[PDB]
C-alpha cells in the first residue's frame, strides 16, 4: 500500500556535512523533538533526558547535560524552541526546562497543567506551552511564572495534540485538537474570536502562519481554510489537505497531507499548481524550503527534494536508516534533520 | 366536494400484490378523500417498508397509486475480510435488517458501512473501511458486495498519569489492567486497546484507599497518532494530602431505623480515611434496608473537608425508596436447560418482595456456572399496578461440549499429559459427564464420572466415578513394584457454607499388585495379609478387593484465587475399610495453609504450610504400602528428591530374570546376594509430617509494572516420614525406621508466573539437615501440571 | 438437616407493626391498596379476600410468620380485619 | 456435502427437476434449485408456487429459522392468497418444531399456539384444522405442564406463596387441562403450610369433587 | 437432530371441564388459551397430506 522509492535522476550530490548521535533517541513514539539553530549552534536531545549542544559547522559538543535524576527518562517530548539565551523543551511529565545557552543549566523549571508535547513558542516576554488536555498556558520568559491558563475545549476521541500558536498584533492564534482554531490576548489570556473548521460524518473519525492580515489554518481532517486575522471569519475553503505542517512562500502554499502527497496553492484562492503522488502513504516529516528546493524524509531515512515549481523530483538520498519522524530545520544557510535514534545530520 | 373514490388502481406492484397495498391504505374504494387523507395514505405506504418512492394521485374518477418497491436482495458476497469469516457476517447482517431475500434501503447503505465498521471498533481495527457496492440486475435485483479493508492493529504504546507526586507513574499501572508500558514475553498481561471502562476507579480506589480523600481525576485522554495505529492514554489527577477519619453523620429518609443505623455508621475516632470502608457502610445500610424489604435503597456519601485538622467528616445521606413485590420470574432462551437448572440458582424469590441485590446475584449465579453466553435482567412493572413487577432472565446458552487437552512438565514428574471429553449439561438437567484420562512419568489414570450438583434442593451434590489406574513404583524413585487398580466411587458434597464444605461416600476399589522386588518392610505388610511369597524371586503377583468409607472437609478463606496474600487453607481426608474387605485399615491426612500479611499494602507475605499424615491396620492387619505417606520434592518438602525423605528398602538376597547381565542391581545373587542388603531406594511410609515456611518478598530487579505478577518466596522447608510398624530390634543393625525424630530440613529461593507455556514455579532450595540415603533434588520446576 | 446451606427464603408481604394501624374497618379497596398494597392473594371464587403473609422463613429457624387476613363486602367495603401472630 | 451453484437451464427444466428431487425425498438438492429460482425470478405468473414449495422444503430438511422468514415474506407480501390458510398452518408446525415435544421455554410453544388459533378462527372448513385443532389440545396441555414443573421447584423450595399464585394462574388460563388437576394438590399443600386450611378446605372441595 | 412431523401430539390427554363444588366457583377462564369447538373433521396426522397444493 506504500508507494516505493522513487527513482530520482539526482540532479546533484546530497551529502552529510557532520553526524552527531544524541542519545537513544525518541523511537517509535510520536514525540517532536527536532533540533534547534541559533547563532552557529545546534541544541538537539532526546525523550531519555539527555540535552547537548553541537557547533553548526562540525557537531562537535560544547555541552551535554541531563535532565534526569536516579534513571527515570525525562520524557523530552516538546520542542526544542530557542531564544533569549534559553533552550525550552517541554516534557510529557508537565514541566517546562529552560537552558542557559552557555553551559546548559536549569534557569527555571515549571509544573504546566500537563503533557507539554506543543513546542513553545516565544512572544515578548512569555513562553506558550499547549499541553494535551487543552490548556493553553503561558510562562514568563524571564521566571517562569504561570501568568495565565486558557481553556481550549476537550474532544472526545484525541489527536497527539497539537498546536504551536503563532503570534501577530497583541495575539496569539492558536488551532484546537476539537477543530476550533482560536485567537487570544496575549497579556490576559482573553479570548478573542472562535471559528470551526471541521466536517463531522458522525460517528466516523497545526500550526497557523499570519501573512498580512491573513491567517491560513488547516483542519485535523485536512480542510483548509484562510482566515481573517480580526474577526476570524473564513475567506477561502478547499477540502483538501492534513497534518503534518505547511509553509507559505510568498504567494504560493506547499503542504503534505495525510496521504503524504506533497502539492502547491496559490495564496489566493487555494486552486492547485502541481501534485506530488509518488511518496504516496509513506511517514513524510513536515516540507521546509532549502535554497529553491522542498526537502521532505520519510520513515525509511530518505530525504526528497522536490522542485517547487511542477513538483518533479530534484534529488533523493539516503540518511539514516532508522528513519524520519520529527521535522527538519532550515535556517542560516544550513539543513538539519534528526532521525528516530537521535541522531542530528547537516545535509550538503 | 371531493373526493369520491369510484375505484382504485395500481401502478409498479411486483412483489406487494394488490390485497397487500390494499390494506396499508387509511383511505378505500368509497371514501371521500381530501389532501389531508392522501398525505396519511402516501405515509402509510412508506411506513410498510416495501418502497422508496410512493406517490398517490387522482385520476378522473378513480385514485391512481404509483409505487416503485426496493431493490430485492439476490446475494452478499463478502471481499477482503480477513479476521472475520464470512458465515457470522452474514449473521449479522440478518440480525440488523439486511439479508438475502429481503430488500435494502438505498439510503441505509452507509449505515451499513459504518455499521459494520463499528464492529471493527470493538476489536483493534480503527483504520478498517468497509466499502459496499450495489449492482443492478435483468429484474428488480441486486448484488451486495461488501468490500472489506482493514490495516491493522493497535498496541497502545503508552499510559501516563500526571499530577501523582505521592506514588510514581510505575506502580500506579501496575494494578491495572490493561496495561501497555512494556508488554515483556517474563509478564502475562497483554496489551491490546478497548473501553477501560472502569479502570481509573482502581487508581481512584487506591488512593481513597490510603486517605487521599479529595483525589478527583481531572480528564483522560485517549492519543491517537496520524497514522491510526497507535494509542496513548493520558490520565490526569488531582491528590489531597492526609485525611483522618473523624465521624459520620446520618441524614435523609431512614424509615425508622436511626437506632441500628448509628451502629453501621460507627467509626474509631481517628483513623485513617478508607475508601472501601466508606463503600462498606453504603452497601451495610442498603443491605439492612433490603432485610426490612426495601427493593432499591439509595445511600450516597459526600466527604467534608476540614482543612484545619486535616481530618474528614463522612455526609451520608440514605433513601429507602419504596417496596416492590415480585408476580412472575420468567425465564427467557433456556431451549436446552430445563427451568429447574436456572432458578435453583436464585436468591430473589417469586411472589416474595424485591431485593435489588437479590436480583443481581441471580446473574451472577448464572454466568458462574458457564452455562449460557450473555445473561441479562429486566424488571417489568406489571401493568395495572404501582408495586407488582416481573424480574425476567434472558440468556443465550453456550455449548458445554468441550475437548481439552493438555501438556506439562516438572522434575516431580517429567512430562504430563491431559487428555478426556467433559459435558457439564448432559442433556440440560446440570448433570456433569465426563470421561477424562491422563498421563505421567509413573501413573496412567482413566476415569468416567457423573455428578448432580443439586441432588438436594439445598446444593447437596452426588457424584459418580468409574476409574483405572496403573502405578509404576520404580519411576516414582520408590522400590520396584507394579500396582493396577480401578473400581468405582460415588461421594456426597455437603455445602455447610459458602467456607466450608463437607464430603462423604463410599466406594470399591480392586488392587492387583505385581512385580515387587523382596525387601523386609514390604514383606512385613505380606505376613499380616496370610500371604507367603518367595523372597529369592521378582515374580509375585496380589489381588485385592475393598469397600471404603470416605469423608472430607475442606476449608478456604483465601482471598485471592491465585496469589494468597491473606488468609488460610485446610483440606482434611480420611478414609477407612467397612467389614468385609481384604485390607482392615484407615488413613487420615490433613493439609493446612496460612497467608499473614504485615503491611497495608500486603506485599510482605508470611506463608506456613503443614502437611500431616497417619495411617495403620485394624484387627491384626498393615496398612497397604501403596497407601504409604511420602515426602521430599517440588511440593512437599523442597531440596530433596521425589519422595526420598522417610523409611528407605532392606531387600532380601534374590535372583531374577533382568537379565542379569552386566550392569547394576540391588541385592542380586549373582552380584553377590548373601543377606539383607541397604538400599538408598525410598518406599516411604505410614506417617508423615512436614511443615513448610517461606517469606513471600517483592522481585527486587524490576520495578516496572512487573513486580505484581512474579512472586520471591525465601522458604524453610521441613519434614519427616516413619513407619510405626517398623521391628527395631530384630534388624538391630539396620537404621531404626520407626523413630519420627529424623527431621530434614532445607532453605532457599522461589519464583512464580503465569507464562504462555502455562504457570511456572522455580524453587532453588538447599538441605542442611539431612540423613542417610537422602538424595538431594536441589532445582525445581513445574511448568503445567 | 442440620448443617445444609438453604439460602434465604421469603414470600410476598411485608407488615410493620405501624403500618397495620391505617386500616380500619369501612375503608375501600383503594385505600388499603395505598396503604400496604397490594396483597397478593385474592382467593376464588365466590369470596373477596385479601391475604397478608407477612412471611419471614430464610433461616433454619424460624419458621416465623405473621397472618393478616382481610374481608370486604360486595360494594369492597372492609367489614372484617383479621391479624394473627403465627404460630407456637 | 450439497453442491451449491446452479446452472443457467431452460425455466421449466429446472422446476421439473426441482419436482423430481422434491417428490423423492432429497430436500437438500430441491432446496437448492429451488432457492436459485426464486432468487432469479421473485414475481412470475407462478412465483408464488416457488415460494409455497420452498416453505414446504425448509421444513422438510429441519431448516425452521429459514422457512419461518419464507412464511413471514408470503404473509406480509400476499395476506390474502388463496392458500394463506396453508402457510399459517406451515407456520404452526415451525414454531410447533422447535419445541420440546418440558419446561423449555416454551414460547414456541406458545406462538405455534397463537399461528393455529389464527388459521381456525378465519378458516374454520380449512383442510388442516381438524389437524390443528389435536395440536392446540396438546401444545394447551404443555402450556399448563410447564406452570406445573415451576409449581413443583418452589413446592420443594418452600415457595407456598408462589405455589399457588401459580396454580390460581393455572386454574385462570388452563382450567380444563390434566396439569391443572395434577396442580390442584400443591395448591391445597402451599395453603396448609401457611396456615390457612380455611383455603385448603376449599382446595380440597374442589379436587374431591374432580377425578383425573 | 430436530423433530419430524411425528405423532407425539396425538397421545396428549383431552380436555375436561373442571366442576366447580357448592358455595364455591372457579377462576374466570380468560379470553386467550381457549380452543373454538370444531367438528371438523379432515385426515389428522400423518394422514393429513402437507404438501403445498395448488392449480393453475
Amino acid at each position: 500500500k506504500m508507494s516505493p522509492l522513487p527513482t530520482v535522476e539526482n540532479q546533484f550530490t546530497p551529502t552529510t556535512a557532520w553526524s552527531t548521535s544524541v542519545g537513544s533517541g525518541i523511537g517509535n513514539f510520536y514525540s517532536n523533538l527536532h533540533p534547534a539553530l541559533a547563532d552557529n549552534v545546534v541544541y538537539a536531545a532526546d525523550r531519555a533526558g539527555l540535552v547537548k549542544a553541537l557547533n553548526a559547522d562540525d557537531g562537535k559538543e560544547i555541552w551535554s547535560v541531563s535532565l534526569a535524576e536516579k534513571k527515570e527518562p525525562a520524557l523530552l517530548s516538546g520542542g526544542v524552541t530557542v531564544s533569549g539565551g534559553h533552550v525550552y523543551i517541554g516534557s510529557e511529565k508537565a514541566q517546562v526546562y529552560a537552558l542557559n545557552t552557555s553551559d546548559g543549566t536549569v534557569a527555571w523549571q515549571t509544573k504546566v497543567a500537563g503533557e507539554a508535547l506543543s513546542r513553545p513558542v516565544v512572544s515578548d516576554g512569555l513562553v506558550l506551552i499547549h499541553t494535551s488536555n487543552g490548556q493553553l498556558q503561558a510562562l514568563n520568559e524571564a521566571d517562569g511564572a504561570v501568568k495565565w491558563t486558557v481553556n481550549l475545549d476537550m474532544p472526545s476521541l484525541s489527536l497527539r495534540g497539537e498546536s504551536a500558536p503563532t503570534t501577530a498584533f497583541g495575539a496569539a492564534v492558536v488551532g484546537g485538537d476539537n477543530g476550533r482554531v482560536s485567537a487570544v490576548l496575549m497579556e490576559q489570556g482573553q479570548m478573542i474570536w472562535q471559528q470551526r473548521i471541521s466536517q463531522a460524518t458522525g460517528s466516523t473519525e497545526t500550526t497557523p502562519v499570519v501573512v498580512n492580515g491573513v491567517v491560513f489554518a488547516l483542519a485535523y481532517n485536512g480542510n483548509l481554510t484562510a482566515l481573517d486575522l480580526r474577526s476570524g471569519q473564513i475567506m477561502w475553503k478547499r477540502e483538501l489537505g492534513s497534518v503534518n505542517d505547511f509553509i507559505v512562500d510568498g504567494n504560493r502554499i506547499y503542504l503534505v497531507d495525510q496521504n503524504d502527497r506533497v502539492m502547491a496553492l496559490t495564496i489566493d484562492g487555494g486552486v492547485t499548481l502541481w501534485t506530488q503522488s509518488d511518496l504516496l502513504h509513506r511517514l513524510l516529516t513536515s516540507p521546509v524550503l532549502y535554497n529553491g528546493n522542498l526537502v521532505v524524509g520519510d520513515s525509511e531515512g530518505y530525504l526528497h527534494w522536490i522542485n517547487v515549481e511542477d513538483g518533479r523530483f530534484v534529488a533523493q538520498q539516503k540518511v539514516d536508516s532508522s528513519g524520519f519522524q520529527t521535522e527538519p530545520v532550515a535556517a542560516d544557510g544550513k539543513l538539519l534533520i534528526q532521525a528516530k535514534d537521535g541522531t542530528v545530520y547537516s545535509i550538503t | 366536494e371531493g373526493f369520491v373514490v369510484k375505484d382504485i388502481h395500481f401502478e409498479g406492484l411486483q412483489r406487494v400484490a394488490v390485497g397487500a397495498a390494499l390494506l396499508s391504505m387509511p383511505v378505500r374504494t368509497g371514501d371521500t378523500v381530501n389532501d389531508e387523507d392522501i398525505s396519511n395514505t402516501i405515509r402509510a405506504l412508506f411506513a410498510t417498508g416495501n418502497f422508496e418512492d410512493v406517490r398517490v394521485l387522482r385520476d378522473g374518477d378513480t385514485l391512481l397509486v404509483q409505487v416503485k418497491e426496493r431493490p430485492t436482495i439476490a446475494s452478499i458476497t463478502f471481499s477482503g475480510n480477513k479476521s472475520v469469516k464470512d458465515d457470522m457476517l452474514k449473521q449479522n447482517l440478518e440480525a440488523s435488517g439486511v439479508r438475502v431475500g429481503e430488500s435494502l434501503d438505498r439510503t441505509t447503505i452507509a449505515d451499513i458501512e459504518k455499521g459494520l465498521e463499528d464492529f471493527y471498533y470493538s476489536v483493534g481495527k480503527y483504520s478498517a473501511s468497509v466499502k459496499a457496492v450495489v449492482t443492478p440486475l435483468p429484474r428488480n435485483r441486486v448484488d451486495l458486495k461488501l468490500v472489506f479493508q482493514e490495516g491493522v492493529s493497535a498496541e497502545i504504546q503508552q499510559i501516563n498519569i500526571v499530577g501523582n507526586h505521592a506514588f510514581t507513574t510505575d506502580e500506579l499501572i501496575s494494578h491495572f489492567q490493561l496495561r501497555d508500558e512494556v508488554p515483556w514475553w517474563v509478564g502475562d498481561r497483554k496489551y491490546q486497546k478497548q473501553k477501560l471502562a472502569g479502570d481509573l476507579e482502581t487508581l481512584r480506589s487506591y488512593y481513597l484507599d490510603r486517605g487521599y480523600a479529595r483525589f478527583n481525576i481531572d480528564s483522560t485522554q485517549v492519543s491517537l497518532t496520524p497514522d491510526k495505529k497507535g494509542i496513548y492514554v493520558t490520565v490526569n489527577i488531582t491528590e489531597g494530602d492526609q485525611y483522618k477519619l473523624s465521624g459520620v453523620e446520618v441524614s435523609g429518609n431512614l424509615a425508622g431505623h436511626s437506632a441500628e443505623i448509628e451502629q453501621l455508621t460507627k467509626i474509631e475516632p481517628g483513623e485513617l480515611y478508607n475508601g472501601t470502608k466508606v463503600t462498606k457502610m453504603e452497601d451495610d445500610i442498603k443491605k439492612l434496608l433490603g432485610r426490612y424489604g426495601y427493593a432499591y435503597p439509595r445511600v450516597q456519601s459526600m466527604p467534608e473537608i476540614n482543612d484545619a485538622d486535616k481530618t474528614v467528616k463522612l455526609r451520608v445521606n440514605v433513601d429507602a425508596g419504596n417496596r416492590f413485590y415480585v408476580r412472575k420470574i420468567r425465564f427467557e432462551g433456556n431451549d436446552t436447560s430445563k427451568d429447574a437448572v436456572l432458578r435453583r440458582e436464585m436468591r430473589q424469590m417469586e411472589g416474595a418482595w424485591l431485593g435489588s441485590d437479590l436480583v443481581d446475584q441471580g446473574k451472577e449465579r448464572l454466568n458462574r456456572l458457564g452455562f449460557f453466553e450473555t445473561v441479562d435482567t429486566d424488571t417489568q412493572r406489571v401493568p395495572g399496578s404501582p408495586d407488582q413487577v416481573d424480574v425476567v432472565y434472558k440468556v443465550k446458552e453456550r455449548n458445554t461440549g468441550s475437548f481439552n487437552f493438555g501438556i506439562g512438565y516438572g522434575t516431580e514428574s517429567g512430562v504430563s499429559f491431559q487428555a478426556g471429553v467433559q459435558q457439564d449439561n448432559w442433556l440440560g438437567t446440570g448433570y456433569a459427564v465426563g470421561i477424562n484420562g491422563t498421563k505421567n512419568d509413573y501413573q496412567t489414570y482413566a476415569e468416567l464420572s457423573v455428578t448432580n450438583p443439586y441432588f438436594t434442593v439445598d446444593g447437596v451434590s452426588l457424584g459418580g466415578r468409574l476409574f483405572y489406574n496403573d502405578f509404576q513404583a520404580d519411576d516414582a524413585d520408590l522400590s520396584d513394584y507394579t500396582n493396577k487398580s480401578y473400581g468405582t466411587d460415588v461421594t456426597l458434597g455437603f455445602p455447610i457454607n459458602e467456607y466450608n464444605s463437607l464430603r462423604a461416600g463410599l466406594g470399591y476399589v480392586h488392587n492387583s499388585l505385581s512385580n515387587m522386588q523382596p525387601q523386609v518392610a514390604m514383606w512385613r505388610y505380606l505376613y499380616s495379609m496370610g500371604e507367603h511369597p518367595s523372597t529369592s524371586d521378582q515374580d509375585n503377583s496380589f489381588k485385592t478387593d475393598d469397600f471404603t468409607f470416605n469423608y472430607g472437609w475442606t476449608y478456604n478463606k483465601l482471598d485471592r484465587g491465585y496469589f494468597p496474600t491473606d488468609g488460610s487453607r485446610v483440606n482434611l481426608t480420611g478414609k477407612v475399610t467397612i467389614p468385609g474387605s481384604d485390607n482392615e485399615y484407615y488413613k487420615v491426612t490433613l493439609d493446612t495453609a496460612t497467608y499473614v500479611p504485615i503491611d497495608d499494602d500486603h506485599k510482605w507475605v508470611v506463608l506456613g504450610r503443614t502437611r500431616w499424615g497417619y495411617g495403620d491396620g485394624l484387627g491384626g492387619k498393615e496398612m497397604p504400602f501403596y497407601e504409604n505417606f511420602y515426602a521430599g520434592g517440588s511440593s512437599t518438602v523442597r531440596g530433596f528428591q521425589s519422595n526420598t525423605i522417610g523409611p528407605k528398602a532392606v531387600y532380601f538376597p534374590h535372583q531374577a530374570s533382568n537379565y542379569d547381565p552386566d550392569y547394576d542391581y540391588e541385592c542380586a545373587t549373582q552380584d553377590g546376594a548373601k543377606d539383607l542388603c541397604k538400599s538408598d531406594d525410598a518406599v516411604g511410609g505410614n506417617a508423615m509430617a512436614v511443615a513448610s515456611l517461606e517469606f513471600i518478598t517483592p522481585t527486587p530487579f524490576i520495578s516496572d509494572k512487573y513486580a505484581n505478577s512474579v512472586r520471591t518466596s525465601f522458604f524453610w522447608d521441613m519434614g519427616t516420614v516413619w513407619d510405626t510398624n517398623w521391628d527395631s530390634s530384630q534388624y538391630s543393625g539396620y537404621p531404626d525406621y520407626s523413630d519420627p525424630s529424623n527431621i530434614r530440613m532445607s532453605a532457599g529461593i522461589a519464583l512464580q508466573w503465569m507464562s504462555p507455556l502455562g504457570p511456572l514455579v522455580f524453587s532453588y532450595a538447599q538441605p542442611f539437615k539431612k540423613y542417610d540415603g537422602d538424595k538431594a533434588e536441589q532445582f525445581q520446576f513445574n511448568i503445567g501440571k | 438437616e442440620r448443617v445444609v446451606y438453604r439460602p434465604d427464603i421469603n414470600q410476598g408481604n411485608y407488615l410493620t407493626a405501624n403500618d397495620v394501624s391505617k386500616i380500619r374497618v369501612g375503608m375501600t379497596q383503594q385505600q388499603v391498596a395505598y396503604a400496604l398494597g397490594t396483597p397478593l392473594m385474592s382467593d376464588p371464587f365466590g369470596t373477596n379476600t385479601w391475604f397478608y403473609v407477612f412471611r419471614q422463613q430464610p433461616g433454619h429457624e424460624g419458621v416465623t410468620q405473621q397472618t393478616l387476613t382481610l374481608t370486604f363486602n360486595s360494594s369492597g367495603v372492609l367489614t372484617n380485619i383479621d391479624n394473627k401472630p403465627a404460630l407456637s | 456435502g450439497s453442491k451449491e451453484e446452479v446452472p443457467d437451464n431452460p425455466p421449466n427444466e429446472i422446476y421439473a427437476t426441482a419436482q423430481q428431487k422434491l417428490q423423492d425425498g432429497n430436500w437438500r438438492q430441491a432446496i437448492t434449485q429451488l432457492e436459485a429460482l426464486d432468487n432469479r425470478y421473485p414475481f412470475g405468473p407462478y412465483s408464488q408456487q416457488v415460494q409455497l414449495d420452498l416453505i414446504y422444503a425448509y421444513y422438510k430438511n429441519a431448516d425452521l429459522p429459514l422457512a419461518q422468514a419464507a412464511i413471514d415474506r408470503f404473509i406480509r407480501l400476499n395476506p390474502t392468497h388463496p392458500n394463506i390458510d396453508y402457510v399459517m398452518y406451515m407456520r404452526g408446525l415451525t414454531n410447533m418444531a422447535l419445541d420440546d415435544s418440558s419446561d423449555r421455554d416454551p414460547q414456541h410453544a406458545r406462538a405455534a399456539f397463537s399461528d393455529f388459533s389464527k388459521l381456525v378462527r378465519g378458516y374454520p372448513n380449512s383442510q388442516y384444522t381438524t389437524d390443528a385443532t389435536k395440536r392446540l389440545v396438546f401444545l394447551k396441555d404443555r402450556l399448563a405442564k410447564y406452570e406445573y414443573s415451576v409449581a413443583e421447584y418452589y413446592t420443594e423450595r418452600g415457595a407456598w406463596v408462589a405455589v399457588v399464585n401459580r396454580v390460581e394462574g393455572m386454574l385462570r388460563d388452563y382450567p380444563d387441562t390434566q396439569a391443572t388437576r395434577d396442580a390442584l394438590p400443591l395448591m391445597e399443600n402451599a395453603y396448609r403450610q401457611m396456615q390457612m386450611n380455611a383455603q385448603a378446605e376449599k382446595v380440597a372441595k374442589i379436587i374431591a369433587a374432580n377425578s383425573s | 437432530r430436530q423433530v419430524s412431523g411425528d405423532e407425539a401430539y396425538l397421545e396428549a390427554a383431552p380436555l375436561a371441564e373442571l366442576h366447580a363444588p357448592a358455595g364455591m366457583i372457579l377462576p374466570v377462564t380468560s379470553g386467550d388459551y381457549a380452543i373454538p369447538v370444531t367438528n371438523g373433521s379432515g385426515a389428522v396426522g400423518k394422514a393429513l397430506d402437507i404438501r403445498p397444493p395448488a392449480q393453475p
